[PDB]
């Protein structure tokens, strides 16, 4: 009779994000961006009066994280989908179902 | 070239840093812009001298149809030959790899 629907991942999607997990990530916003490829960008453009231009065209770059957004998914699925089906038992040798 | 609507007592165009990123030609009236040519960082995958001496080079957060003659290609020796333009050239979200 307990419903995880709304945080466990639906296909439909074309990441493995819940329902609460792009709520979560439309409420971030970014003082600054990361990377959108904008080394295309910012040269011979009239819009490159933006922060990352004028960063980027001092030395100052922003490096990309090790794991993308769609593995830290994968790996709070797998984290959940252990609890519910395995318990406290999952995280200390193999999985025992009840 | 620019959208500037230069007023006709200026000359330069100054930004956040203090540098010149617009110009007016002394000759014929109109406004350019300025924009530094391309760089970046540049590092080196290698498994360690005792394994082997083979190595890999990563070109930060630039595109591969802009490698080789940004880096010193036929300027240089042919060691670096190798390395700026080859068979294994992958593109990936950190910048291109060779
Ligand atoms: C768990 O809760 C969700 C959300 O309330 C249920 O999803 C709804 O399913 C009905 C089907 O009868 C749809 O008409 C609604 O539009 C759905 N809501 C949403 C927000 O998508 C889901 O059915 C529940 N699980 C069970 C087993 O009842
Ligand atoms: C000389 O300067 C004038 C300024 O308007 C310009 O129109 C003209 O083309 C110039 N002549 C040259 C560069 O021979
Ligand atoms: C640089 O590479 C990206 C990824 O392949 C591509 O989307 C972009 O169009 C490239 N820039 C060019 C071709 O000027």
């Amino acid at each position: 009779g307990f419903n995880f629907s709304q945080i466990l991942p639906d296909p439909s999607k074309p990441s493995k994000r819940s329902f609460i997990e792009d709520l979560l990530f439309n409420k971030v916003t970014l003082a600054d961006a990361g990377f959108i490829k904008q080394y295309g960008d910012c040269l011979g453009d009239i819009a490159a009066r933006d922060l990352i231009c004028a960063q980027k065209f001092n030395g100052l770059t922003v490096l990309p994280p090790l794991l993308t957004d769609e593995m830290i998914a994968q790996y709070t699925s797998a984290l959940l989908a252990g609890t519910i089906t395995s318990g406290w038992t999952f995280g200390a040798g193999a999985a025992l179902q009840i | 070239e620019s959208n500037k609507k230069f007023l006709p007592f200026q000359q330069f165009g100054r930004d956040i840093a203090d540098t010149t990123d617009a110009v007016r030609d002394p000759q014929t009236l109109e406004i350019l812009d300025i924009t530094p040519c391309s760089f970046g960082g540049v590092s080196v995958i290698t498994p360690g001298t005792n394994t082997s001496n083979q190595v890999a080079v990563l070109y930060q957060d630039v595109n591969c149809t802009e490698v080789p003659v940004a880096i010193h290609a036929d300027q240089l020796t042919p060691t670096w030959r190798v390395y700026s333009t080859g068979s294994n050239v992958f593109q990936t979200r950190a910048g291109c790899l060779i």
